[PDB]
Parts: structure tokens; sequence; C-alpha cells
């Protein structure tokens, strides 16, 4: 898809090293009958101790990954019910970014952590074409946009967009919706229609049609006549 | 789709396409509705591989 | 036109409450699988029945 | 105000600087530079050396070294 | 069916149970085996009021084995015939007493 | 409706206690003696071999030129001894394995005849387990036995 | 970090359901059957099942899983020494080694190196690859037993995309060896006649 | 069920039959240990469960996000704040019937109407 | 011919960062009740853990079918873990992630 992009590994050796002087205790001197309700550590899918207060070990290194100290192509994940904590740094994995959403708010509710304030400084520099030179990566350090892979999309629970969906609480033309039933989003997509390949995002209206004649088009167009590069 | 809390069988959680193809399907939907498509696709790519062998 | 619109809208959200109550019905296992299908597949013809219904 | 929530319209100013900075090649591109900084040195260095002994009435032994990597 | 019997449910329900394959571990709950050495006493409580109750040589293991009344009730059967069906298993050299 | 690439007109028309001194403690005893750690893993409450027996004795129990692998010294060296630490009597017993896991993150503060410590990492980490307890064994009939 | 190793363990159950003997064997690389696993544990030096129950399952309320247990339990009762354990697994691979103190030595080594090459391939991990394979077990138990449904094949998480960082590394990687062994052999063949 | 273990051989013991006092007694078919049958019962072999019903409720169940919140009020507690799950009993003929947990006691209760 | 010299001292295991296991490679033991603290040679006032209290089976010896001269030093008492005074400490812990190669 547009949005989507592909790890290329670091070195899992920091992390451990983290982990170690933050509660982990080896496995060595691991036994069951004395934690019965440690949470195991994996990663790269190598157990590699076990952890008493996870929770707390878990928000650790996310803020620690949104600081931008754990690299953020790096995934961790919290499977609660499963009693267990994964991590990996590992290459070829796929991931693509996601507004975080914080429930903290001087608004009471859930929010988007990234507002109008930053929205004006981006369209700055796009229409510097002085510097303060807002980019991607000043959302990723700053903790408004995340990397999500496929398995640590599973413990988290996105929103569709969001307004439609954060604030709590019409056309008959309009598409019908359902609501924001749900009041634990922790993050939102960035744009639904990002989920489309390249070939795809030329349609108009995908969402008018029946799904096989967009997998034509998609491979028709890839035969169409234009101009295939100016020189 | 983690869009969904756990646990989830009402009719549009499980893939139910409520609106039609004037209004718009909503991205969800489209997911569901892309998914039921493709295995379109493959069922007719399938059924003619077998049914020329059948046939000769 | 606007009046059909209405009936449809209707007529979907129907289904809906007749999904629901089974789904109710099913959680407070209330059921009756009828022999041949497990409480699970019992529950699954019913949604599907009447989401099938609904369109038609 | 500068901290009223964004609106659906706002992500497409995201987007932009999504792609003004990493492209559509990204991959394709990343993968390989990260390829040749250091994947190449470590796999030269993962057997930086390779040995050979011959005994005599002392035992001469050989070994050659494989150091830094330059690509011009 | 039978050409009389046509649409007559009962006897339908009749063969369906006439045919329809029925293991023990279709009906049973859990089997429990237990050390109650005395072969008359038992140490569990219910045991003794069915010990001489048919009471009015053999091991000390309670073997005893626990059924659904509906899964029972379903295929419905009498114990009846399920005991005599062990009793016809095996041999008589498996004493077998049931639960009414 | 439409797409308005003219926003960027009004995007640009807008903007007690004992504390105890630790000095460089003599090598050369470092350089002969090397301060290991064990365990024991019966759980037997105390299990010192205080009570174990006497005497204790702690201890382990043509061609042309050629091309042969590459390995660095501690492994070279670490492998080079696949003989382990064993306790005994001339029977109680225990047998030692190397552990590895945690063998450099652990200096070491003995009680000494004073409160003070010279400075002591440990050198290696055993697990001692014991043996013979009930000493039965067919290492040779296991075969036969597991095969009837 | 180096050759990409492709050791495979597996823990296969045996006998289906409702059978009995359903006994708990695993593949070592380069053993040319599949050993019990109470043995392997040993092997590792977990002698008190007790233990090696406790390397499994990691809630000591849970009988049924001890249950499944038992009969694997019973398998390696023949067995209580480690080097027997080494002993045992070493007559089963690639016997040309046959020096008797190294065949128990050799298989000891089988174990460090080629077994898990990932958690390690040092010495002196054995209490690490314990758990782990008990951990390998435990997840074959919970889907015996139901608990846990079946492995997702198809689950995204768990694919991988190599790009042209990767693929080049796999080719260059082996055009590099090929490269020494040339280089070495000629290093070797000009020194066989010493050549300049 | 309720296996029992050695101690100075850490072995399990199997029930080995006293005759003579006639009762059961558990051997250690590798270091002599016995002791008494704590109970006569010996073995289950538990055909249809019903536990799992509720695997790893862990104190953190709470803060779980994916899982869906319900309103029902604890029959303790009578705070009416709950997650809310199907009987983790991943298997085929499974019930549909639901376990709450109630965020402040971690009360687990049921749905049910059948049987609670 | 192995020596059971004494095996009576009272040694505490210290786990340690690596900034600390580096630089070990004098004291302070200001404890308070169980509030456990230390003064460390300048260097913080780096308290100590109760990491495990209980320690069995667990002895410290030394060594110079082949024997050697053993000397069975000291039991572990209790074994503690080091609290890094965490200002510059988590300054350089998370800045842990701050080296990598050419
Ligand atoms: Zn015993
Ligand atoms: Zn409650």
């Amino acid at each position: 898809s547009l949005m989507s992009c592909i790890s290329v590994g670091t070195d899992p050796m920091p992390i451990i090293t983290f982990l170690s002087e933050w509660g982990m205790e080896p496995l060595e001197d691991y036994v069951p009958h004395q934690s019965p309700d440690a949470t195991r550590v994996f990663v790269n899918g190598v157990w590699h101790g076990v952890h008493r207060n996870p929770a707390r070990l878990m928000e650790t290194l996310r803020t620690l990954r949104r600081k931008g100290d754990i690299n953020p192509e790096v995934s961790m994940i919290r499977d609660i019910r499963e009693k267990e904590l994964k991590i990996f740094t590992d290459a070829g994995r796929v991931y693509r970014p996601l507004f975080i959403v914080e429930d903290d708010e001087s608004l009471g509710h859930k929010e988007l952590k990234v507002r109008k304030g930053h929205i004006a400084k981006l369209m700055a520099t796009e229409y510097q074409d002085d510097v303060e030179e807002y980019t991607w990566s000043s959302l990723l350090n700053e903790g408004l946009v995340e990397y999500i892979d496929a398995e640590e999309e599973e413990s988290i629970l996105i929103a569709m967009q969001p307004e439609d969906l954060e604030p709590a609480e019409v056309d008959p033309a309009k598409r019908i919706r359902v609501s924001h039933h749900a009041t634990t989003f922790t993050h939102c997509e960035i744009h639904p229609s990002m989920i489309l390949g390249v070939a795809a995002s030329i349609i108009p209206f995908p969402d008018h049609n029946q799904s096989p004649r967009n997998t034509y088009q998609s491979a028709m167009g890839k035969q169409a006549m234009g101009v295939f590069l100016t020189n | 789709l983690p869009h969904f809390s756990k646990d989830d069988y009402s009719p549009e959680s499980k893939g139910f396409v409520e609106n039609s193809y004037l209004r718009g399907l909503t991205p969800q939907e489209f997911f569901f509705h892309a998914m039921g498509g493709r295995e379109g696709l493959i069922d007719t790519a399938v059924k003619t591989a077998e049914t020329g062998y059948i046939q000769r | 036109d606007g009046p059909t619109m209405r009936e449809i809208t209707e007529t979907i959200a129907e289904a809906k409450k007749k999904v629901l109550d089974v789904t109710k019905e099913a959680q407070a296992n209330l059921l009756t699988a009828k022999h041949g299908m497990t409480l699970r597949e019992s529950f699954e013809d019913n949604v599907v029945r009447f989401l099938n219904e609904a369109r038609d | 105000d500068e901290s009223a929530p964004i609106t659906a319209e706002d992500s497409w100013a995201v987007i932009s600087a999504f792609f003004r900075e990493k492209g559509l090649v990204s991959q394709q591109l990343d993968s390989f530079n990260q390829f040749v900084d250091y994947t190449l040195q470590d796999i030269i260095c993962e057997d930086s050396t390779l040995i050979l002994e011959q005994l005599a009435q002392i035992s001469r032994k050989y070994e050659i070294s494989f150091g830094k990597i330059y690509v011009t | 069916l039978e050409p009389g019997h046509a649409a007559d449910q009962e006897q339908a329900k009749l063969i369906r149970s006439a045919i329809e394959h029925t293991t023990l571990k279709s009906v049973t709950i859990a089997s429990e085996i237990y050390y109650d050495p005395d072969p008359r006493s038992t140490v569990i409580p219910e045991d003794e009021e069915i010990i001489q109750l048919h009471f009015s040589q053999q091991s000390p293991w309670l073997l005893r084995l626990e059924l659904d009344r509906a899964a029972m009730n379903d295929k419905d059967l009498t114990m009846g015939q399920v005991g005599e069906r062990i009793k016809q298993t095996f041999k008589n050299d498996l004493f077998v007493i049931w639960s009414e | 409706f439409i797409k308005r690439d003219r926003m960027r007109r009004n995007f640009l028309r807008m903007r007690e206690y004992n504390e105890f001194p630790l000095r460089a403690i003599p090598k050369e005893d470092l350089e002969n003696m090397r301060t290991h750690l064990l365990k024991f893993q019966s759980k037997k409450k105390i299990n010192p071999v205080t009570d174990f027996h006497l005497p204790v004795r702690l201890h382990r129990k043509r061609k042309t030129r050629q091309l042969k692998v590459l390995d660095e010294n501690a492994k070279k060296l670490r492998f080079e001894e696949f003989y382990p630490w064993v306790m005994e009597d001339f029977y109680n017993t225990w047998v030692g394995s190397y552990e590895a896991g945690n063998s450099d993150s652990y200096v070491l503060l003995s009680v000494e005849d004073d409160g003070s410590f010279t400075m002591i990492p440990a050198d290696k980490v055993y697990k001692f387990t014991a043996r013979n307890k009930y000493a039965t064994l067919t290492i040779d009939e296991a075969e036969k036995r597991m095969d009837k | 970090k180096g050759s990409r190793f492709i050791s495979t363990l597996q823990v296969k159950l045996y006998g289906r359901e409702g059978s009995s003997a359903r006994t708990i064997k695993a593949t070592l690389p380069y053993i040319k059957q599949d050993i019990p696993i109470v043995i392997i544990f040993r092997a590792l030096g977990i002698i008190p099942d007790g233990e090696i129950l406790e390397h499994i399952c990691y809630d000591v309320n849970d009988w049924q899983m001890l249950e499944m247990l038992k009969p694997c339990v019973e398998d390696g009762f023949v067995i209580q020494d480690r080097e027997t354990a080494l002993d045992f697994i070493g007559r089963r691979g690639t016997a040309l080694g046959i020096k008797k103190e190294k065949r128990i030595q050799y298989a000891k080594d089988i174990l460090q190196k080629e077994f898990l090459p990932h958690i390690t391939q040092l010495e002196g991990f054995e209490s690490r690859k314990a758990f782990f394979l008990g951990y390998m077990i435990n997840r074959l138990l919970l889907c015996a037993l139901d608990r846990k449904d079946q492995d997702d094949r198809d689950h995204f998480g768990k694919k991988r995309l190599d790009l042209a960082g990767p693929l080049l590394a796999q080719l260059f990687k082996t055009l590099f060896k090929k490269l020494t062994k040339d280089i070495f052999r000629y290093m070797q063949r000009t020194v066989e006649e010493a050549h300049d | 069920t309720t296996f029992r273990f050695c101690r100075d051989c850490n072995n399990m013991l199997y029930p080995r039959e006293d005759k003579e006092n006639n009762r059961l007694l558990f051997e250690c078919r590798t270091c002599s240990y016995v002791e008494e049958a704590g109970s006569p019962l010996v073995y289950r072999h538990e055909l249809i469960t019903n536990i799992g019903e509720t695997a790893g409720v862990v104190q953190d169940i709470g803060s779980d996000p994916t899982l869906p919140r319900s309103d029902r009020e604890c029959p303790k507690c009578h705070s009416r704040e709950n997650v809310f799950f199907q009987s983790q009993q991943r298997r085929k003929d499974t019930s549909m019937v639901l376990f709450f947990v109630c965020l402040s006691c971690s009360h687990i209760f049921t749905s049910d109407q059948k049987n609670k | 011919d192995l020596d059971l010299e004494r095996s009576n001292r009272q040694v505490w295991l210290v786990r340690l960062p690596m900034f600390l296991a580096e630089k070990w490679r004098l004291g302070k033991i200001r404890i308070n009740k169980s509030k456990i603290t230390l003064l460390l040679n300048e260097p913080h006032e780096y308290d100590l853990e109760l990491t495990k209290k209980v320690v069995e089976n667990e002895y410290v010896f030394t060594e110079q079918t082949i024997p050697k001269k053993t000397a069975i030093v000291g039991t572990v008492c209790h074994e503690c873990q080091v609290m890094p005074y965490h200002k510059i400490v988590e300054q350089r812990r998370n800045i842990v992630k701050l080296n990598n190669k050419e």
C-alpha cells in the first residue's frame, strides 16, 4: 500500500541490555513456583527472562521509543492474556504509521496527540517552496505518529477517522456508518484511503465499484499509454 | 479488523456490507468486500483449469 | 426515492434487531442447537439467514 | 488556537510530509543503502581471516586478514 | 421409512436411534479410578447404598465413571442395557453396578 | 466537492551502618587464585558440605600443511576443559556445570575478618548438582530395556 | 550473523487423541531418530522430573497438562543419568566419530552448537535452551488440549520480505566464501610447491 | 489428578498398593521413599470440561484496550465498569456464554441464565 | 585434598549496570532501617537493593582426573542489585542507545 514501509533491522543488544537493568531477571534464575505471575520476555523469539511488573515495563519502552531512542522500526507487543511480551528488531517486517491517541486531556477525553499547531508547522514547511523544518521525522520524535507492524497490530484499537470517532456524544444520501461506542482507542488511521496501492490509487470512487472491477483496472492501467518519463 | 474490539459478532463486524454501491462502502466494508471479491477471482482461475482437464 | 430509502433503512435495521436477539439468546446460553450442529453453527445459520433475507 | 483537535482534512498534510520525506521507492533504497553500509562490512569480517601452517624441524604458519572495505 | 409408517415422527425417532452409532465416550462425562479396597464397603458414600443394594475374588480398585443425563437422554438410554452391554462386553469378570 | 489547490493562498496569506573502604587488592593471588561461584540445586535447605563427609575433594573427572578453523581463545579455553568439577568422599556426591549466564555483572564483597572487603568479581559461576542419591543405572541395559 | 543456519527443531506428539502412548518426541539435527523429551532434558541436566515438569507446566494447578506429560515421564524412567542421556543420543546420528568417550561428547556438542542455533551457540547455556524446549513443548500441549487454536500460517505478522538488502547479502555471502576457498587453495597450492 | 513428588528423590510418586495394612501408598520407583494416600481417588479423565473459561484472567485484564467494555453491574461490587469476553476454550462445540470481569473487585461473573 | 577453609563469610552479591561493571575490572555501606543505603567511593550514594534476602546452597569458592587447590571462602548471605544520582544515570543509561560503528 502507499504508506507501508519495511523494516531494515537493527541490533537487539541495546534493548536486551536495557531490559536487564529494568527488572528482567535472567532465565537461569527463573523458578515458576516463586514467580507464578511473571511475564515471559522475548526478543526476536528468544526467551530472555521474566518480568514481574510488565505493565510498567511496557509503557517504559514505548515512551523510550516514542522519544526516539528505541529505533521506531522496533515492534514491541504485550500480550496480556498470554503473559508475554515480545519484541522484534528483525529485518523484513512490514509496518505502517498511525496517529497516537492519548486518552489524556484537559478536554477530559481521548484525542490525537497531533493538533492544528503541528499541522500549521507542517504546511509552513511544504509551502516553503525562515527554516523551522518540521518534517515527518519531527512527527516521530515528538511521539505523534508511530510505526505499527502487523504483529503489534494485534494489541491496539484503531480509530477509523479522528473526528467521526474521537469526540463522544443526517444526510440520507450519505452512506451509513457506525459509532464511537469503543472508548479506548489507542490509535487513529491517517487516512483510510491509504490502504490502497499505487495502481488502485488511480481508480476514482473505488468504493462505489464491485471489487473485481477494481482488480481489473488496477491491472489494465499498467498497460495504458501515457508519458513514461520526461526524457 | 483492528478497528473492532474483541468478540464482536455484529453483522457489520463479521462482514455485512450495508450500504449500496450508490452510497459507497465504508473502509471496513470495502475491505471485507474486497476479501469476498478475491475469493471469486481464485475460483474462476481454478474452475477453468479443472474444467479444462475434465472436458479433455 | 426518499420514501423508499427509508423503508430499506428500516428493513435493514430490523435485521440487526433480529440478529441482536439471537446474539443475546446465544450468550445467555438459552439457545437450542438443532441436533446436527453445535450451538455455534446454529447461531451462524440464523444470522446469515436474517442477513440474507434482509438484503433480498 | 493551536491545540484544537485536527479534522479529517488535515491528514493530507501529514501524508504530504511522509512522502516529501520517504518518497515512494524508499524501501528499495533503504535496504540497499543498509546493505552497502553495514551488511557488506560485516560479511567480510565474519570470516576475516584464513590460516595455513606447515610443520618443520619450527612450524611455519601463514594467515591472511581482511580489514576495512571500500566502495568506489 | 416403512410405507405405512410415513410421517410418524415417533416411529422415525425409533429408527434414528436404531442406526445412529453411539459409543460410550459420547455419553460419559469423566472416568475416575479409585483405590477403595474393600469390595463390599466403598469409601465413596453413595456406592455403599448400591453395593448392598445389589449384593443383597474381586479387585480393590473401583473404576467408576459418570454420564450426562441429557446426553444419555438425547438418544435416550437406560443403564440397564448399558450395564448388560458392558456385562456382555468382556465377561462377568468385570463386576458392574450402575446407578438407577 | 472539488479539490482546492489554491489553499496555498490562505496558508501563504495567513502565515547505624557499616561503611567499608575497598582497595587495589593484590593480583598475584588472583593471578593464581580464580574465585568462582557455586550453587547446589537440591533444595536441601542448607546443604553445606560441612556435613558432607571427610575428606572433601573438589576436582575434575603423513600430511602436508593444513588449515584449521579459527576461534577466540576464551572459547578455545572454555571448551578445552570438559572435565567437570566434583565433590565426594573416597559416598555422597555432587557434579559441577558451567553457567555463563551471568558471569560478568557480579563483583563480590565477602565479609572478611573485618566488615570491609577487598574487591572481587566472580570468575565463573557453576551449577552443582547431586548424584547417585539412589545410584541406579542401566547404562548398557537401558537400550535393552527401552526396546523390549 | 553467518550462514543464516537452517536447523529446524520439531516436537512431534504421537498417537492420535483417544489413543494411548501419547508420547512426545523431538527431532534434533543429525540424529537419525527422534528422542523422547524427558531424555533431552536430562541431557541438558534437568534430572528430577519434578523439575522437568516445572520447565513445562508453569502453573502447578494444571493437572490436565501433567496427565498428558506422565506418559512421557514414564518413558524416560529407564534413564536417570545425564551422561547416559548424552550417550543415548550420541548413539543415534552419524556414528563415524567412533571415539566412545568422544561419542557422548559429540552428542554434548550437537546440543551446544546445533540445537537452537539461535538462542545461542556458546558454551554453558543449557539452562536457557532447556526452558525454551519446555516452552516449545508447552505450546504444543495447549493445542492438543484445545486451549489454543491451531496456528495460523497466513498471518501476515509472521511473514518477512527480503528486499535488495537481504537478497544481495545471501547472494554475496556465498560468492565470498567461494572467493576465500579459492584464495586458500591457491594459497595452499603455491605453498604446496613454494611457488613465488 | 494432583500428582505427588518425592523428596530427596523429587521424582513423582506412583501409587503402590498396601494390602496388609490394606490401603494405598505412593512409592517412588527410583528412591524408595513412600507415604500414604491422602485420598483413595487415583485418576481422572475429564471428557467434557468447564475450565479455561477464564484462561489467564490476570489483574490486568482491565488494562487491555481491545477488550470490549460493558456496563452491567457486578453482583458484588455493584460497580458498572467491566470488560468481558467469550469462553477462552478455543474449541468448536464450546458455548457462547460471556464472562464479565468487574474492573473493581476483579470478580468474575457470567451473562448466563441456564446455570450460574 | 580439597579444603573447606571456613566458608562462613557473609558475602553479598551485587548486580550492576555495565558502566558500573567497567569501573570494577572503596565503599561506604550507609545502611539504614530496611531502607538500606550505602556511599560509594568517589561516587554517588547508591543504595543497596534487597534483591534476594535468603540465599541457600550457594557458596563462594576459589581454586589455584586433575586436581587443584580448592578453597571455600564464603557463603552468599543475600543478593543485591545496583541502585543508580539517577539524574546522570538515566541521562546515560537511556543514552546507552547512542553508539554505533562507522
Ligand atoms: Zn524419591
Ligand atoms: Zn464486581
